[PDB]
């Protein structure tokens, strides 16, 4: 069956991980790791190829930033280089439309990016498109309907509970309703044509509660909150069910994967990561 | 250039 891959994330230093988890059985296997380690990076998976793209290398020889683009093949457990984005984007949100990878948003440095840029893999060529109307780092990316979401994150100055989204034949943003909560951190979905905000940080607290918009009612609902609040979470779909894997939450680095039942509205704790991290990239194949 | 003491970020833990 598909597995959830996770990739790098925090804890003392960015970490080069890549492990694989089998919600069927419950087993974690360990595969080839990445080749620069990461955190603040995204997954994403096109053509039943497995993607790192951004984040940055936090270690005690200093940081750097990270525009690198990487692929993972499953059925041969190794990674290729691909052509680097344009500028680095730690913080990254990612999504996929007809097979292209959209980088949105992420920091360099002090800078707080409104930027985007689209990877189309056949010809390994990242092609920058038109900018948010918000910088957002820490923000969450999803699809739907062919049409690209940037919701919460953090600006440079403040925490949004504010969203936006990217119409790609018009190559044009517009903001949409904006959230219930200030989020930044936290980890966007999509599951069932509704796209899905867990967690994140307001400024104040890490968060637990977790909202889902509708664009046919063009409206944001909460619905059952998780176990344990959390931002800089990784978060996924696997068979129908939203997975969110560790992140931190002021005091510890979470190893709890909790699971999203939309049938039933509610949440447990599947299994717990191999160790507790934050700013991981996870995604499904 | 003056070797400072590292910061926590509140929203991923990493200290920079």
């Amino acid at each position: 069956g598909r597995l959830i891959y996770t990739a790098g994330g925090y804890f003392r230093q960015s970490l080069s991980y890549l492990e694989a988890y089998n919600p069927s059985d419950g087993t974690w296997l360990r595969l080839a790791d990445l080749q620069v380690p990461r955190s603040g990076l995204a997954g994403c998976v096109v053509g039943g190829l497995l993607y790192a793209v951004g984040g940055r290398n936090n270690s005690p020889d200093g940081n750097t930033d990270s525009s690198a683009l990487d692929c993972y093949n499953p059925m041969t457990n190794q990674w290729s280089p691909c052509a680097p984005m344009s500028v680095p984007r730690n913080r990254i949100g990612v999504g996929v439309i007809d097979g292209h990878i959209y980088a949105v948003g992420g920091s360099h440095g002090c800078i707080h990016h409104n930027s985007v840029e689209r990877y189309e893999p056949e010809r390994d060529e990242w092609h920058l498109v038109a900018p948010m109307l918000t910088r957002r780092i820490g923000v969450g990316v999803a699809v739907l309907n062919r049409l690209l979401y940037a919701v919460g994150g953090f600006d440079g100055t403040n925490r949004l509970n504010s969203a936006e989204c990217y119409y790609p034949e018009r190559n044009e943003w517009r903001m949409i309703t904006a959230m219930n909560t200030i989020r930044s951190g936290a980890g966007v979905c999509v599951l069932h044509n509704c796209i899905y905000a867990a967690g994140g940080y307001d400024g104040q607290d890490q968060l637990n509660s977790v909202e889902r918009y509708d664009v046919e009612t063009e409206t944001w609902t909460f619905v059952a909150p998780m176990k344990h609040r959390r931002s800089a979470l990784g978060i996924t779909v696997h068979q129908g069910r939203i997975y969110v894997l560790g992140g931190y939450d002021g005091h510890t680095f979470l190893d709890s994967v909790e699971c999203y039942d939309p049938d039933t509205d509610t949440w447990s704790e599947v299994t717990r990561m191999t160790s507790g991290r934050s700013g991981v990239g996870v995604a499904v194949t | 250039a003056f070797f400072a003491q590292l910061q926590l970020d509140e929203e991923t833990g990493e200290f920079l």
